[PDB]
């Protein structure tokens, strides 16, 4: 299929390609950039409690108000550029949501560790 | 030699053959590994069988181990001509030599 | 992987002989070197085996007074393979040390199996005769 | 022992030194160039899930046409560098079969936490 | 309470606030060296098992002769600060017998699966 060969393909389609995408003094300064871009996304994972996944399942309930559409009108009518789009305005919402419920997480987890 | 083998052996071509090697608790099988050997007379011998399980390289599928403590087990699938030779068990640990049994020898009939 | 034995030879009683083992095809270090004797009055006997590495060996008991074993120290061919010879003497001849002797190889580098001989030279006759 | 210092061991016998080499103008090109080294392995981990893993189980069948050798041939009688140059030829096609099943299988247990 | 403001507080009030202080041409040198630091960090927790969390149990016991301060006395009593004192001279031993557990620990969970 090759690098974003799937970026016209339906959602649900293009979630079976996602490692395709995940490999990959001018030139000093855009080798150290290309680094930080692989970081930015690595660190978010990590404080998301999403690292070494590809597919990361939150405990965020969706807000209708971003979309109103079903699973269907979503995973199989929309391609990711189109649902990028879409809730363009309301992902930085989303991401601080992740990142509350993530410290939640940890929180309950710290004390488990003392309980077992 | 501690260990003892049956004298000889024999089946028809195609035949399953299988030859046994026994001796003192001590020597076979607590405790020990044995290995089989092909020896023709006047002729350097050949590796068949490991740890009573596995094959040496270049060993066709037909040569097989079985195993219990009064006795090791080489099983020969599929007898052929050229399988007509003396065989040699011999019990092994990994500290220390060989010890040989009395050998046997296989026939090929028709 | 092959192993190279010395030719046959005739000795006297009492005399002592020595046998090379010539290698080559593997390295010579990484495995045991081990020699086998064969004779019809008693069938195979084990004569023990020379470590090449750290010079270890381990004479079984009937030739613990007989026998002495050396290797010499290997030169490489090829990063994964060399050549070098191990030696066996045996003291005291007898009628009995009469038949054929076999240089042979170990199996694994490591494992329980590592010193069994896999390779085998093709083995030379000794002879005593008055 | 030290670093690479198992170089010369067998397979089996080096896995118990794995954490030894997972540890560690021209100078600043040295010190970009060492960080994308790094990440390069790390990048593949994460992908395969193998992160935080210094030794991962994968769901990839061995195919024996990439070596027909029997585990203690391999294990017990061969370096990691004679291993490497035996399979160089294939490493890449390998690499490539394991994201396909990480994917299938973070897509599969997506499925079942949906269902359940 | 923000950045390093636990620093004054016991070690156990300190641990609650983890998740706080996870997160935050000479400009160049700059960016280089902030990710050589965040690799260096990460690339002790993956080695000792420990990615993706702010409190890691291990297997190694502990050594009177690293400190022979009750936990009362460490936790309850004092900063962190002073504790990295303490330990300063057994840290890099402390380190490489985590690393080895690690290494024993999945050498172990391997050979569990091969019994599967
Ligand atoms: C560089 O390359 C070389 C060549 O490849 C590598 O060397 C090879 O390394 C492997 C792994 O260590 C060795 O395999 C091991 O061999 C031993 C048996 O050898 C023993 O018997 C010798 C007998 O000789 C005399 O001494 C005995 C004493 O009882 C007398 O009875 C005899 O009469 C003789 O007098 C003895 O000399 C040996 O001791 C000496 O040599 C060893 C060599 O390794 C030294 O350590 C000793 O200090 C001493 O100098 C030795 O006792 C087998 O026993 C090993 O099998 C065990 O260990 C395996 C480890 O993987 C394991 O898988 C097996 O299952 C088995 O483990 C069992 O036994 C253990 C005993 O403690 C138990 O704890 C365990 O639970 C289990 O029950 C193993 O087969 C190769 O022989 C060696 N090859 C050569 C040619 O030397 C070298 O490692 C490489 N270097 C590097 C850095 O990679
Ligand atoms: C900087 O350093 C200082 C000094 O180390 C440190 O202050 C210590 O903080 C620890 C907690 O981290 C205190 O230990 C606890 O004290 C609990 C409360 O007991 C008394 O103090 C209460 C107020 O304390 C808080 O607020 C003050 C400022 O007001 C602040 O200094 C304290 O640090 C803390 O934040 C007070 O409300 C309480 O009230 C009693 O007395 C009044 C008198 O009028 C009375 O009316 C009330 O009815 C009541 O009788 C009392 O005065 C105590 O409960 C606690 O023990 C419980 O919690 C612990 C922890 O969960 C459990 O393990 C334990 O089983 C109990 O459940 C504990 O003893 C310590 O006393 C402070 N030390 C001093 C000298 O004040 C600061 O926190 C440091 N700052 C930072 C940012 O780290
Ligand atoms: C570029 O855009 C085009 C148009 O969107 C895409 O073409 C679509 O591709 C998808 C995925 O392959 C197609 O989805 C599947 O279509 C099948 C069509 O039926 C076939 O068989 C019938 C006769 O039985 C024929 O009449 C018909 O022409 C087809 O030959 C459906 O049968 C499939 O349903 C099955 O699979 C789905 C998905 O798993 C299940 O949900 C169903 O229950 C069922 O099991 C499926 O719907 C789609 O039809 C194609 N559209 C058109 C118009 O052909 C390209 O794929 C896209 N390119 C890229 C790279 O993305
Ligand atoms: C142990 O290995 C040797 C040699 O195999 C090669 O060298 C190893 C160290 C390792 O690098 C392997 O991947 C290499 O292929 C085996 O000896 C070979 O046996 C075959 C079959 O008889 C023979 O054709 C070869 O010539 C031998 N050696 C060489 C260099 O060709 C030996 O059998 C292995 N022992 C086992 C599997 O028990
Ligand atoms: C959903 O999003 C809207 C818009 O940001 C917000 O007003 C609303 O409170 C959110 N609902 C929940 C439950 O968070
Ligand atoms: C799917 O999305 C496209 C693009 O917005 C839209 O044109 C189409 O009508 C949608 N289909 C349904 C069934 O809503
Ligand atoms: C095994 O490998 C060979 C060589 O790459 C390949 O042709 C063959 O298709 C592979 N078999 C499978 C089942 O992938
Ligand atoms: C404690 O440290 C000392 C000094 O390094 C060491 O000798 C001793 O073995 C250590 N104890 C344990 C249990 O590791």
């Amino acid at each position: 299929l090759g690098f974003l060969g799937a970026a016209g393909s339906t959602m649900g389609a293009a979630s079976i390609t996602l490692t395709v995408q995940a490999r990959q003094i001018k030139q000093l300064q855009a080798r150290v950039l290309a680094v930080e871009h692989y970081l930015r996304d690595q660190q978010l994972l990590g404080i998301w409690g999403c690292s070494g996944k590809l597919i990361c399942c939150t405990n965020v309930p969706w807000n209708s108000s971003w979309s109103n559409k079903s699973l269907d009108e979503i995973w199989n009518n929309m391609t990711w550029l189109q649902w990028d789009k879409e809730i363009n305005n309301y992902t930085q919402l989303i991401y601080r949501l992740i990142e509350e419920s993530q410290n939640q997480q940890e929180k309950n987890e710290k004390e488990l560790l003392e309980l077992d | 030699s501690v260990l003892t083998q049956s004298a000889s052996v024999s089946g028809s071509l195609g035949q399953s053959v299988t030859i046994s090697c026994t001796g003192p608790n001590s020597v076979c099988c607590s405790h020990k590994s044995i290995s089989w050997y092909q020896w023709p007379p006047g002729r350097a011998p050949t590796l068949i069988i490991y740890e009573d399980n596995e094959r040496a390289p270049g060993i066709s599928p037909r040569f097989s181990g079985y195993k219990s403590y009064w006795s090791a087990y080489l099983t020969i699938s599929d007898l052929r001509p050229e399988d007509e030779t003396t065989y040699y068990c011999c019990s092994y640990t990994h500290n220390s030599g060989c010890v040989f049994g009395t050998g046997t020898k296989v026939s090929v009939l028709g | 992987g092959q192993l190279v034995q010395s030719g046959a030879e005739l000795k006297k009683p009492g005399a002592s002989v020595k046998i090379s083992c010539k290698t080559s095809g593997y390295r010579f270090n990484f495995y045991h070197i081990n020699w086998i004797r064969q004779t019809a009055g008693r069938g195979p006997e084990w004569m023990g085996w020379i470590s090449p590495y750290s010079g270890d060996k381990n004479l079984a008991p009937a030739f613990q007074d007989r026998v002495i074993m050396t290797t010499d120290t290997e030169v490489p061919v090829t990063s994964f393979t060399s050549t070098g010879a191990a030696y066996m003497e045996i003291r005291n001849l007898k009628f009995d040390d009469t038949g054929t002797y076999f240089c042979a190889k170990g199996l694994l580098r490591d494992g329980s199996s590592t010193w069994l001989p896999y390779l085998w030279g093709q083995g030379t006759l000794l002879t005593v005769s008055s």
